[PDB]
């Protein structure tokens, strides 16, 4: 019925705002990126410090693992992406195309594509191995929040403060479907369900949305949170129970029951807006990191 | 820019 969150480790380091956590898929790390330019890296289960990644001449929004957890991918208010190799720290490319912040960034299962959002409202394919821009989409009318691939990575889906989230066929660019509901708030987070049948959308209006996007009809609604100014990330829980994960900016963390969508647990301690959360691959353990007043990450667990 | 307002 109920999770047993509880707190772990609180990990400190970032000089500035956290800006995103991530999970590595083989669940050993936690990568997070910062307002303060740099990813830092830590172990999944006991929040030991590894190493810091730099190279981002401002700071990043940003950060997403390949596949094989071998990769990462950041997006910078320098207007690049980077592709990073994680054990040796290099830079390997050097992704440069976007006219304006890079927000939001993801790989693709197979890790050889990267899609990108940006503040000049265009979606871009990247490949890995080139570093070079395959395709950009004139995705948005402002701009792009979130970016993410399917379970073949045969679709992306998009969304924006323009209140839109769209679907995009990978292999053409072409728009495949256009969803917004009744009122028109902007879409901060969009992300795919583990089974790729549902799109969990986050708008600025205090609410999260369970979409059937091939039906183009919402399922579900959660709320209780509180999310107006700022793109938090939403997560599907998975290991335990099936809940919903979300940060708020009332530096909580909430944790939805997925299927009755009733609040579960609050999770609380940061001492500011808590803007990312992770649900661990194999473990009940949930990352989430707060902005400027706290620059924490905590590890809490059931 | 993700961590402004």
């Amino acid at each position: 019925v109920k999770p047993n969150y509880a707190l772990k480790f609180t990990l400190a380091g970032h000089t500035k705002a956290v800006s995103s956590v991530k999970f590595s898929p083989n669940g050993e790390w936690l990568a997070s990126s910062s307002a303060d330019k740099l990813i830092k890296i830590w172990g999944a289960y006991d929040g030991k410090f590894e190493k810091t990644i730099s190279g981002h001449k401002l700071g990043i929004s940003d950060v997403a693992w390949s596949s094989d957890s071998n990769l990462l991918v950041s997006a910078s208010d320098d207007k690049t992406l980077k592709i990073w190799d994680v054990s040796s720290g290099k830079c390997l490319k050097t992704l440069k195309g976007h006219s304006n912040y890079v927000f939001c960034c993801n790989f693709n299962p197979q890790s050889n594509l990267i899609v990108s959002g940006s503040f000049d409202e265009s979606v871009r394919i990247w490949d890995v191995k080139t570093g070079k821009c395959l395709k950009t989409l004139p995705a948005h009318s402002d701009p792009v929040s979130a970016v993410h691939f399917n379970r073949d990575g045969s679709l992306i889906v998009s969304s924006s403060y323009d209140g839109l989230c769209r679907i995009w066929d990978t292999a053409s660019g072409q728009c495949l479907k256009t969803l917004i509901d009744d009122d028109n708030p902007p879409v901060s987070f969009v992300k795919f369900s583990p089974n790729g049948k549902y799109i969990l959308a986050a708008t600025l209006d205090n609410t999260l949305k369970l979409w059937d996007y091939s039906k183009g009809k919402c399922l579900k609604t959660y709320t209780g949170h509180k999310n107006e100014k700022y793109c938090i990330f939403a997560n599907f829980s998975v290991t335990g129970g099936k809940w919903i994960v979300s940060g708020s900016e009332d530096n909580l963390v909430y944790i939805w029951n997925l299927q009755t969508k009733e609040i579960v647990q609050k999770l609380q301690g940061h001492t500011d807006v808590v803007i990312s959360t992770a649900c661990h691959p194999t473990e009940n353990i949930i990352a989430s990191a707060a902005l400027e007043n706290d620059k924490t990450i905590k590890l809490w667990k059931s | 820019m993700r961590t402004e307002p």
